[PDB]
DNA sequence: TTT
């Protein structure tokens, strides 16, 4: 089989900035290599065709160029709407294969999460657990930290964090933490605070409730 | 426009079997080479299997990987693209997409390139049984207020297979929803999503998350609540 | 999917 490697699996690039992303076959594929974009939400499309060729109705900002068994495609002057991974495909041989894929991050300014805190809601308390959930909401970069506060002592146990891709017309993450407990555990406390550290501000962002008070 | 809409897709045990279909519209179905290409949670694309048109008499080819396990095939007349999934595996998880192969070679070049694209239909080879989803809802408690916005959610916990789709007031709001990637627990997946609307429009006005795991038959909605 |  023809294997192609795309060396490079991720890279970050600002809006205006010439991204490059190259493929190796591991023998000569005679310029049937083909480009594809997909996107976050998992829409596949060809870009470009036979090395250079590009398709009807993309962009001309995307160019492919290469030979034997080294390929590239570039784009040029980065666009809001090119958060995706890109893919290389050979054409010449089967069976048909693909390189490992190139995810690309646009970058923008640094912005602070919007955090909201939610106690267990009283449908779950009944079934005798207890899951208490904290958004941060539209921040940017993506690396973030939760701590979860049990009357003001870290609770780490039972806590699972799920970030969102990046957002396709803002370029910002949202995560969401919660933290799962028993609701003999959830009743012998009060004070329930997630906080949220983050590259734009010198101290967290907080919220809280109070159990006995919900 | 094209549109290739790839169904069947659901849970089914290791040994087991699936079919998976789908239905092709806005071009000329019968004259096209047609394939399926799969991708795995988290991985890259990987060609699947071909069937040619019928002028080429429906010649079929098959990655190493599912040869001899899978067939292709199709219906010109229904306008419809087939596999036949036998004796699965663990590694056949994956998402399963209709692809449309190039047009002609004397024009867009010999060499096999796809397309068009389904969305994709997803397949899970699992020895664990479907769970349907535990919804609750995630309401601010009486508290602070910022003026501005009010941040809503719901939680979808204890499921299995994936996927689940949330929908908040019937789709009629999508600018302000966050979908959170499912993660998976002891044997089962958890996801969350969250809306944001102007704090006057709730509680006056009312929001609800509809949830569906159609793996389970399952749809639930929470009316959310102060 | 040229012959």
């Amino acid at each position: 089989d023809i294997q192609m490697t795309q060396s490079t699996s991720s890279l970050s690039a600002s809006l205006g900035d010439r991204v490059t992303i190259s493929c190796r076959a591991s023998q000569d594929i005679s310029n049937y290599l083909n480009w594809y974009q997909q996107k976050p939400d998992g829409t596949v499309k060809v870009l470009i065709y036979y090395t250079s060729r590009l398709r009807s109705g993309v962009p001309s900002r995307f160019s492919g160029s290469g030979s034997g068994t080294d390929y590239s495609l570039t784009i040029s002057n980065l666009e809001q709407e090119d958060i995706a991974t890109y893919f290389c495909q050979q054409g010449n041989t089967l069976p048909w294969t693909f390189g490992g894929g190139t995810k690309l991050e646009i970058k923008r300014a640094d912005a602070a999460p919007t955090v909201s805190i939610f106690p267990p809601s009283s449908e779950q308390l009944t079934s005798g657990g207890a899951s208490v959930v904290c958004f941060l909401n539209n921040f940017y970069p993506k690396d973030i930290n939760v701590k979860w506060k049990i009357d003001g002592s870290e609770r780490q146990n039972g806590v699972l964090n799920s970030w969102t891709d990046q957002d396709s017309k803002d370029s910002t993450y949202s995560m969401s933490s919660t933290l799962t407990l028993t609701k003999d555990e959830y009743e012998r406390h009060n004070s329930y605070t997630c906080e949220a550290t983050h590259k734009t501000s010198t101290s967290p962002i907080v919220k809280s409730f109070n159990r006995n008070e919900c | 426009e094209v549109q290739l809409v790839e169904s069947g897709g659901g849970l089914v045990q290791p040994k087991g079997s699936l079919k998976l279909s789908c239905a092709a519209s806005g071009f000329t179905f019968n004259t096209y080479a047609m394939n399926w290409v799969r991708q795995a949670p988290g991985k890259g694309l990987e060609w699947v299997a071909r069937i040619r048109s019928k002028s080429n008499n429906y010649a079929t080819y098959y990655a190493d990987s599912v040869k001899d396990r899978f067939t292709i095939s199709r219906d010109d007349s229904q306008s419809m693209l087939y596999l036949q999934m036998n004796n699965l595996k663990t590694e056949d998880t994956a998402m399963y997409y209709c692809v449309r192969h190039r047009g002609a070679p004397l024009y867009y070049g010999n060499g096999a390139w796809f397309a068009y694209w389904g969305q994709g239909t997803l397949v899970t080879v699992s020895a664990a049984k479907t769970t349907p989803p535990s919804v609750y809802p995630l309401a601010p408690g009486c508290g602070d207020t910022t003026g501005s916005s009010v941040t809503s959610g719901c939680l979808v916990k204890g499921y299995f297979p994936e996927s689940v789709t949330v929908t908040w007031n019937s789709g009629s709001l999508s600018s302000s929803v966050h979908t959170f990637p499912a993660l998976l627990q002891s044997g089962l997946y958890t996801m969350s999503s969250s809306v944001t609307v102007p704090s006057s429009t709730w509680p006056s006005e009312t929001v609800t998350c509809s949830v569906a795991h159609p793996a389970s038959s399952t749809t639930v909605d929470k009316k959310l609540e102060p």
